[PDB]
């Protein structure tokens, strides 16, 4: 066994409550029932699920379920509870270099819900300190697909985009996304047509919001 | 649903066991359950006999060549199944469902008072199997027992005879002696204990001394170890000593004082390494194995059992030094043995197969 | 007699 | 006014020089070999203590006896160095000695008698503090009997070292020396080595070395013969010629006999000298076990099994 | 009580050293594994270090071999881990997990995990530009307003929109790791355009870690 990769099939997975989900990772070589499965909430320390690829671990509810067939292997969740919100790693334990899944993200699903989109400028303060920051604000969308571009000058800017997405909320369950664009000094000045389109599955068509220099 | 098969070097032959450790409850022993799938069209109207074998392997050092073990049986079991002249199990039904009809089952019961998987720790000069008790399930195609066993046509699966901690705890190890050093003068009292009876491997053993000197001499040193005895009957019956633990604390008790202190070791297996033949738990081929556990036996015992029987004592010893007539350097010693139970706990998943580089 | 030694 | 040849003097004394460092360093090593290590202690074998504590006695014989042998009598005669004290403690230590070394090779045919010819009445009286103290009587019943050496040695006027007690009491001495040294131990050397030597080769067994190993004796019967027909050759020139020391005539009446105890002196103390070497060798050569562990401490110097689901 | 407790992560120079430690409670080191699992911030798991103890084991990565080196001290019940030739892509959450020794594996208690940043930056204090709130190209019938924080290494800043006083769905973006090494994250609230004339809308991010403390004000334009 020089290396074993333990595959989880799906990154990331949309439920509700009192659904029934099932994760399932395929080695790279039979391990035997050494397989043992984790929850990990966000910012915490992961938690031992089960163990053996069947035995639960004390304390779990026995909503968990672990099962085999071959190489494969599954992690059940029946009735999910909104406390099943977490990351769901397996772990072969058969070898030394022990490997650990991907891991699989379940979040809790509903209706889709239009996303707000928002322009800011850099402020002038910025621009006397020789940097640019071109940023637009995605606020409360539900498919989680984003990705906004710029298309400055009627040109598409890629590469130098950075883009931060906070945690599903507690009350809303929904995802923001905040996009900045770093220019030089000299390159905020070059061009004066700037936009962020919105290229979201949540809605019929794509949207596009524009600026430009001297607008309020 | 998870079994073991092992085929013939040819591939005729498959020997379907559940387990691999069968667990030595002192009244009865897990029967030894199987199955063998054979092949009418090669065997030829031959027969498949199953052994069971317990072996106490051994070595010489007469012998110029180094390496060469050897056997020495202590319980043989035969069993014909291909044509079969105690019903079968649920596992040996699944198996015989799942294979159809040239799928034949077998059974054996291990009697009580027989020896469990012990193997003793090879030297580092050793190049050979190691030596100890280690029992075998062993199924082939000959016509008659006697005839040669050709190694193409059968297969050899080691199995485990295991035992596990009693839950109910035992009294508490307890003992004390009063010596006299030729002088009359007051009793030099030594008191120890441990916190209980039954030790799980990798629990410290929490030794309480208790000396109450009233003699006119000083307790120069205290010594606790952790002795394993092992019983080995290969040819003679024989006893075997070795220190598995030991803590020599220079703690001093003045005469008419009193001195407590709770002293706690561990044993392990790093420290050890270099003892050879030290007594470890069954091996399956060749991989790490704890220290062996202590053998239960039973009340009524037919006692002088073959192969290995191990045990643990924990020894306090106190380094007395005369003084007025002497320079120091003898030393009567008194000192206690403690005896306890170093076992694992009863389980709920199989023993081996969990971590290998 | 010659005991010089022993 | 010695006759000695000066090559004669000087190859004795490079022969004992030899044959002291080979059993020094023989002894050392035998000593270091049986200090059991770890885990290899049988509880039911107790050759080790015997073997030890011959070893111990042989080389404490050397140490104690030739580097003031050699000097004293050999090397230079005239003068002495620790005077009369000395030369009397340098006899008791000889003595204490000579009968260590002889009562431990009668304990050690005694112990293997009992183990060999009756086993059933061996652990029965026999087991490990009672070999201590058998081992440490031993010693205390050499010292107790080699006290008479202190009593009557002394130094006269040249530095001659002979008794200073009268030619009876002498006499006496070295006959109850002669007799407690040789023929108490070589009795029982021979009866007790005899009857093991016949049990064995009636029988044509069995020494667990180890745990789950054992091992055979290559020559348990030439060598435990040996053991007896060298003690008569080692001990009984020597004790013959301190035998004929006194209570025998007055050295026959000044006869060439001077020199003939001179080269007696030598040649004895040369056979006294190669029992104290000839041990570790016959032990090399009757355990293999212990000739590897001598070795090797001197040189400090088929499918598989697979799975499925029911 | 079974616990482990870690402690000696923090920010380190590149190519320095590191000595991590798991003050384990509750369970012997004889009858139990100890291992080093990290998890780069955002990544899954990854095993690094183990010791038996027991046997006198110690494993370690295929990347970690030459660097790293777990130890064990009975006496105190502990395990430490030499972090050495710290690089980039040491950067994790270090977490302490145990296992039982006889005959069972998968991580059943966990320490709380200690941060390791290697780095050549050092901390810097934040500052703030404001966002022109856009009255004409947002379409949304509350305006949005917030304020961007940018170039400090140590953990996130915590600005808190007129002392707190602003409840209106605010957000925190989790701060995002720049090119240059510094980090940088943005406040963002709607509110709705009738206050936006009267309420006054302002910030303030305090940088204690750094100690750093800046003020400023948005006003739609
Ligand atoms: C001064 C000479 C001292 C002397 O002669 O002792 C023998 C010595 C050590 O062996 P020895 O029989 O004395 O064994 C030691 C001791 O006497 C006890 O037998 C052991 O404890 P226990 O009570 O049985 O449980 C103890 O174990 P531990 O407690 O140390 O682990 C042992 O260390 O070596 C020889 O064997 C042959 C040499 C003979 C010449
Ligand atoms: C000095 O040798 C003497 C002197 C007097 C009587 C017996 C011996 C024997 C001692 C050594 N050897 C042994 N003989 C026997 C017999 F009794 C069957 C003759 N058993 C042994 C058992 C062990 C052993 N060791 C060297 C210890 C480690 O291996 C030596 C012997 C042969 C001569």
């Amino acid at each position: 066994a020089s290396d074993i990769q333990m595959t989880q099939s799906p990154s990331s997975l949309s439920a509700s409550v009192g659904d029934r989900v099932t994760i399932t990772c395929r080695a790279s070589q039979s391990v035997s029932s050494a397989v043992a499965w984790y929850q990990q909430k966000p910012g915490k320390a992961p938690k031992l699920l089960i163990y053996s690829a069947s035995s639960l671990y004390s304390g779990v509810p026995s909503r968990f379920s672990g099962s085999r067939s071959g190489t494969d292997f599954t992690l059940t969740i029946s009735s999910l509870q909104p406390e099943d919100f977490a990351t769901y790693y397996c772990q072969q334990y058969k070898y030394v270099p022990v490997t650990f899944g991907q891991g699989t993200k379940v979040e809790i699903k509903r209706t889709v819900a239009a996303p707000s989109v928002f322009i800011f400028p850099p402020s002038d303060s910025q621009l006397k300190s020789g940097t640019a920051s071109v940023v637009c604000l995605l606020n409360n969308f539900y498919p989680r697909e984003a990705k906004v571009q710029w298309k400055v000058d009627n040109a598409l800017q890629s590469g130098n985009s950075q883009e931060s997405v906070t945690e599903q909320d507690s009350k809303d369950s929904t995802y923001s996304l905040s996009s900045t664009l770093t220019l030089s000094k000299a390159d905020y000045e070059k061009h004066k047509v700037y936009a962020c389109e919105v290229t979201h599955q949540g809605l019929s068509s794509p949207v596009t919001k524009s600026f430009n220099r001297g607008e309020c | 649903t998870r079994v073991f098969k092992k085929a013939s070097p040819n591939g005729k032959l498959t020997v379907y066991l559940g387990k691999r450790d069968f667990v030595d409850h002192i009244d009865l022993v897990d029967p030894v359950d199987g199955v063998v799938l054979v092949d009418p069209e090669y065997l030829k109207e031959r027969r498949v006999y199953v052994t069971l074998t317990c072996a106490f392997r051994y070595g010489r050092e007469d012998l110029d060549v180094l390496g060469l073990t050897f056997r020495k049986d202590l319980f043989v079991a035969n069993v014909q199944s291909f044509p079969p002249a105690k019903p079968l199990t649920r596992l040996q039904e699944r198996l015989i469902k799942k294979l159809g009809e040239h799928a034949y089952p077998f059974t054996f019961e291990i009697p009580p008072n027989l020896p469990c998987s012990v193997t003793l720790q090879p030297g580092p000069e050793d190049t050979g199997k190691a030596c100890g008790v280690d029992y075998e399930v062993k199924a082939f195609c000959a016509e008659n027992l006697e005839e040669k066993i050709h190694k193409r046509n059968s297969v050899r699966l080691v199995i485990r005879k295991v035992q596990y901690a009693p839950e109910r705890p035992g009294p508490q190890p307890t003992a004390e002696t009063t010596r006299q050093f030729l002088m009359s003068d007051k009793p030099l009292h030594l008191e120890a204990s441990l916190d209980k009876e039954i030790y799980y491997h990798g629990e410290p053993i929490s030794v309480n001394v208790h000396v109450t000197n009233n003699t006119n001499k000083t307790v120069k040193k205290i010594k606790i170890s952790v002795r394993q005895y092992a019983d080995i009957c290969l040819f003679n019956t024989a006893q075997y000593k070795c220190p598995v633990a030991m803590e020599e604390a220079d703690d001093t008790v003045a005469p008419s004082s009193t001195f407590c202190k709770v002293y706690t070791l561990t044993p392990f297996l790093a420290n050890n390494r270099e003892k050879r033949g030290l007594a470890l738990d069954g091996k399956l081929k060749h991989e790490d194995t704890n220290l062996a556990s202590s053998t239960l036996l039973r009340e009524g015992a037919n006692r002088e059992i073959l192969g290995i029987i191990v045990s643990y004592k924990v020894k306090v010893k106190l380094v007395v030094s005369r003084g007025g007539l002497l320079g120091d350097l003898a030393s009567s010693d008194v000192a206690v043995e403690l005896p306890f139970t170093l076992m694992h706990p009863k389980p709920k998943e199989e023993p081996p197969h969990r971590e290998v580089p | 007699r010659r005991p010089y030694i022993l | 006014d010695v006759n000695t040849d000066i090559y004669s003097k000087v190859l004795v004394t490079a022969v004992y020089l030899a044959l002291f460092v080979v059993g020094t360093v023989g002894n050392t090593v035998t000593a270091f070999t049986l200090a059991r290590k770890k885990s290899l202690q049988s509880l039911q074998s107790t050759v080790h203590y015997h073997l030890g504590s011959l070893a111990l006695s042989d080389l404490l014989t050397l140490l104690l006896a030739m580097p003031v042998e050699l000097y004293n009598f050999i090397w230079v005669h005239h003068p002495w160095a620790f005077g009369d004290a000395g030369c009397r403690g340098y006899y008791f230590l000889r003595d204490a000695c000579t009968y260590a070394t002889a009562l431990n090779v009668a304990s050690l045919s005694v112990e293997r008698y009992l183990a060999i010819c009756h086993p059933f009445k061996a652990k029965t009286l026999m087991s490990r503090s009672r070999t201590k103290k058998f081992i440490s009587a031993i010693w205390l019943a050499s010292a107790l009997l080699a006290v008479p050496m202190l009593f009557t040695m002394g130094e006269q006027n040249g530095l001659v070292c002979t008794p200073t007690i009268h030619t009876a009491t002498v006499k006496v001495v070295i006959q109850v020396n002669t007799f407690m040294s040789f023929i108490f131990p070589m009795v029982v050397i021979s009866v007790l080595n005899t009857i093991i030597a016949n049990k064995l080769t009636v029988m044509v067994f069995s020494m667990a070395i180890e745990p789950g190993r054992v091992q055979a004796l290559r020559h348990g019967v030439r060598v435990l013969r040996a053991v007896v027909i060298a003690f008569v050759v080692c001990w009984l020139p020597y004790h013959v010629r301190r035998l004929m020391f006194c209570y025998i005539s007055d050295e026959q009446w000044t006869p060439f006999l001077y020199d003939f105890y001179h080269y007696f002196y030598m040649v004895t103390n040369a056979l006294f000298y190669v029992s104290s070497t000839i041990n570790p060798i016959l032990y090399n050569l009757v355990s293999a076990n212990f000739r590897h562990i001598f070795l090797a401490t001197l040189a400090c110097l088929s499918n598989h099994t697979l799975s499925s689901n029911a | 009580e079974v616990q482990l407790v870690e402690s000696g992560g923090g920010l380190v120079q590149p190519g320095g050293s590191l000595r991590l430690s798991c003050a384990a409670s509750g369970f012997n080191v004889y009858s139990s594994s100890i291992h080093w699992v990290r998890q780069a911030p955002g990544k899954g798991l990854e095993w690094v270090a183990s010791i038996s103890s027991y046997y006198g084991y110690t494993y370690y990565a295929d990347s970690v071999k030459g660097r790293f080196t777990i130890s064990a001290d009975t006496s105190k019940n502990t395990a430490y881990l030499q972090m050495n030739s710290l690089r980039a892509e040491d950067t994790a959450v270090y977490y302490c997990a145990r296992s039982r020794q006889f005959w069972y594996s998968g991580l059943d208690y966990w320490g709380q995990g200690t941060l390791v940043t290697v780095s050549s930056a050092s901390t810097k204090g934040p500052s703030v530009f404001p966002l022109a709130p856009s009255s004409k190209s947002t379409s949304g019938g509350t305006a949005a307003l917030g304020c961007l924080v940018k170039d400090y290494f140590p953990e996130p800043v915590t600005v808190s929109w007129n002392s707190g006083a602003l409840t209106s769905g605010v957000h925190t973006f989790p701060a995002v790791l720049q090119s240059s090494g510094l980090y940088s994250l943005s406040s963002v609230v709607t509110v709705p355009s009738s206050s936006l004339g009267t309420q006054t809308y302002i910030c303030n991010v305090n940088h204690k870690p750094s100690n750093t403390k800046v003020d400023k004000k948005v006003e739609p334009k």
